[PDB]
RNA sequence: AGCGUGUGCCUACCCUACGCCGGCAGGCGCGGGUAACCCGUUGAACCCCAUUCGUGAUGGGGAUCGGGGAUUGCAAUUAUUC
RNA sequence: AGGAGUGGAGCCUGCGGCUUAAUUUGACUCAACACGGGAAACCUCACCCGGCCCGGACACGGACAGGAUUGACAGAUUGAU
């Protein structure tokens, strides 16, 4: 019911701010994930995932896409789509929430079973 | 002017004999020479497990080598020094010439 | 030998029947008429012509795609 | 595998000039070590020399890394056949 | 691009960037004073180098 | 009161976002809302806290003897 | 490196050991072997091609090293070549025991 | 205080002091070293002296547990390290 | 005669057992169990899942420069430009 804020700023403001103040908006461990240099050495899959996010679906959830990368960042522009984490066997068909910004993509995976 | 002859080898007796021969040659060729110094020597220590497999008592190898270095000073041109380093060459002795 | 997943075929080359004969088309005389347009790249000029698809053209070892 | 022509005639013109050559045990290397002229590979040189092993034109030596090859007279006649020069020239191993 | 995908992990650090000089091993190597050799072949060929076990 | 901004306990909280020192009942509310937040978002740390083991990545062959039998 | 290379290659004619003498502008080296007639080949081709192998391997200035070889005196008193001789006797067709007594009487009346 | 260690083969990754910035972990200029020369008279730790505490799971113990900030690599979530 | 202790408390690590597509594997009282120098984020790595290439040299044939044979952008495809 409450309009949630990313530690003070609304999600409309999150889509209305960019990277150059986003890295002060989030924490320090993954600041170096975005600020140590150019993102091209293995980021071709990141660029293709960005294309798969920015392509336009009809008025529903977008088309399903899987990835084999687990250490993927989550952005306010990444909010509201479908991703599939590589668990070896099964891509977990789990949505995301707009309050997930800050964590990694690989935060949704069980290990084996509840023994 | 000043010649700083530095001598490096591996054995102590060969180094002593070569230094004695250099002192004898410098006395024979009528030229001044400074005192024979003895630089201290450092060890070569490597400890390894003696078992190629993962089985055995805790037995190891304790290797040691003493490597030898020494120095001497000369006051002569390079002709006599080059002739001395060119004559009586043994393979365990490596000479080094530096004018400093 | 035979595993579970069906294996595809490697890109082997078929018999292109008289390809160089279709490089130029002669009507009646000793003149030369160029059907496919020659590649304007720096690596290859009048010796190599562009690949002819139906949508857009492509080069050879130059690997340039010329937009219309 | 694909064998480009320039590298292979390059290894004939080096093997006839200097008879014996070494090659370190390395497949995953961008550049052949002692040939610093062009971007010549190493695995293709390995494959050509083991082809002359399979024909028996060249002998084999190997200690830790550096594969040493020794040519016999069959390698000599193969080299002077593919060279297409008269045999008045000799390899440098015969020269003293 | 298979041959272009031979080199995707740069070998400048870790264990795959390094190897022995004697037996193409990557377990139990000596880096000190540039020996660059596994320990057992070091024990085997130490005396050929000139090494003596004085203690 | 001329206390530097690094010299606090909780930084950039979800409610205020300003560097504040929050006491016993307030930290009780903070820990309750944080555990319910991780339980709602169902992260890896949230599921680890839900099962009830060492969330900081350790080995559980010798520890946890007094937990269950 | 050079010692194990000579044990791999020069074992056909009874190689024993090596002691290289370091000297600038002339890197002389002596090789201890028994069958001297089988190390030079056909008027020094083999020595020059080992020289070219060393030059192409270790990265040295060309035409600088020279390789020597000589007949070993009291050849029974080097242990490597006697082991190679026992290997050569056991390789072809001989019984092991009589070869052992032969090499034992060779070393015993060799003078050891 | 003493054993020790240090610019590299393919092979890049070293030892650091002086001088500024911020509590810290760290950052920029800045010289020296193939080594009793530079780190380095290795101003090492334990001990010792002057306050503080008082038999209380307690100024012991730091296990368990959130946030912030740093260097490494192509990248640290299953906390890499601090 | 003693001293320091361990086994008990918390924690690092190895083995056995459970489980997982896979939790790679040898050693089992002295004379296995911070052992293989084995302090593994990827290579290591020897394990499973996912897709490429041969790293089939050479001998006997078929085929063949009138083609025996390779490298890919427009763009659908997994995981990648
Ligand atoms: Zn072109």
């Amino acid at each position: 019911f409450r309009k949630f804020t990313y530690r003070g700023v609304d999600l409309d403001q999150l889509l209305d701010m960019s990277y150059e103040q986003l890295m002060q908006l989030y924490s320090a461990r993954q600041r170096r994930r975005l600020s140590r240099g150019l993102r091209r050495k293995q980021h071709s899959l990141l660029k293709r995932l960005r294309k798969a996010k920015k392509e336009a679906p009809p008025m529903e959830k977008p088309e399903v896409v899987k990835t084999h990368l687990r250490d993927m960042i989550i952005l306010p522009e990444m909010v509201g789509s479908m991703v599939g984490v590589y668990n070896g066997k099964t891509f977990n068909q789990v949505e995301i929430k707009p309050e997930m910004i800050g964590h990694y993509l690989g935060e949704f995976s069980i290990t084996y079973k509840p023994v | 002017h000043r010649i700083r002859i530095t001598l490096t080898s591996r054995n102590v007796k060969s180094l002593e004999k070569v230094c004695a021969d250099l002192i004898r040659g410098a006395k024979e060729k009528n030229l001044k020479v400074k005192g024979p110094v003895r630089m201290p020597t450092k060890t070569l220590r490597i400890t390894t497990r003696k078992t190629p497999c993962g089985e055995g008592s805790k037995t190891w190898d304790r290797f040691q080598m003493r490597i030898h270095k020494r120095l001497i000073d000369l006051h002569s041109p390079s002709e006599i020094v080059k002739q001395i380093t060119s004559i009586s060459i043994e393979p365990g002795v490596e000479v080094e010439v530096t004018i400093a | 030998k035979s595993y579970t997943t069906p294996k595809k075929n490697k890109h082997k080359r078929k018999k292109v029947k008289l390809a160089v004969l279709k490089y130029y088309k002669v009507d009646e005389n000793g003149k030369i008429s160029r059907l496919r347009r020659e590649c304007p790249s720096d690596e290859c000029g009048a010796g190599v012509f562009m690949a002819s698809h139906f949508d857009r053209h492509y080069c050879g070892k130059c690997c340039l795609t010329y937009c219309f | 595998m694909l064998m480009p022509k320039k590298n292979r005639i390059a290894i004939y013109e080096l093997l006839f000039k200097e008879g014996v050559m070494v090659a370190k045990k390395d497949v995953h290397m961008p550049k052949h070590p002692e040939l610093a002229d062009k971007n010549v590979p190493n695995l293709h040189v390995m494959k050509a020399m083991q082809s002359l092993k399979s024909r028996g034109y060249v002998k084999e030596q190997f200690a830790w890394r550096h594969f040493y090859w020794y040519l016999t007279n069959e390698g000599i006649q193969y080299l002077r056949d593919y060279l297409h020069l008269p045999p008045e020239i000799v390899p440098a191993t015969l020269r003293r | 691009g298979h041959q272009q995908l031979y080199w995707s992990h740069p070998r400048k650090f870790g264990q795959g960037s390094r190897s022995c000089r004697v037996c193409s091993n990557r377990h139990g190597l000596i880096r000190k004073y540039g020996l660059n050799m596994c320990r057992q072949c070091f024990r085997q060929y130490a005396k050929d180098i000139g090494f003596i076990k004085l203690d | 009161y001329k206390i530097p901004d690094w010299f606090l306990n909780r930084q950039k909280d979800v409610k205020d976002g300003k560097y504040s020192q929050v006491l016993a009942n307030g930290l009780d509310n903070k820990l309750r809302e944080d555990l319910e937040r991780l339980k709602k978002i169902r992260a890896h740390r949230g599921l680890r806290h839900f099962w009830g083991l060492r969330v900081r990545g350790q080995h559980t062959k010798t520890t946890g003897r007094r937990g269950r039998t | 490196e050079l010692n194990e290379f000579l044990t791999r290659e020069l074992a056909e004619d009874g190689y024993s050991g090596v002691e290289v003498r370091v000297t600038p502008t002339r890197t002389e080296i002596i090789i201890l072997a028994t069958r001297t007639q089988n190390v030079l080949g056909e008027k020094g081709r083999r020595i020059r091609e080992l020289t070219a192998v060393v030059q192409k391997r270790f990265g040295f200035p060309e035409g600088s090293v020279e390789l020597y070889a000589e007949k070993v005196a009291t050849r029974g008193l080097c242990a490597i070549a006697q082991a190679e001789s026992l290997r050569y006797k056991l390789l072809g067709g001989l019984a092991v025991r009589r070869a052992c007594y032969g090499v034992l009487r060779f070393i015993m009346e060799s003078g050891a």
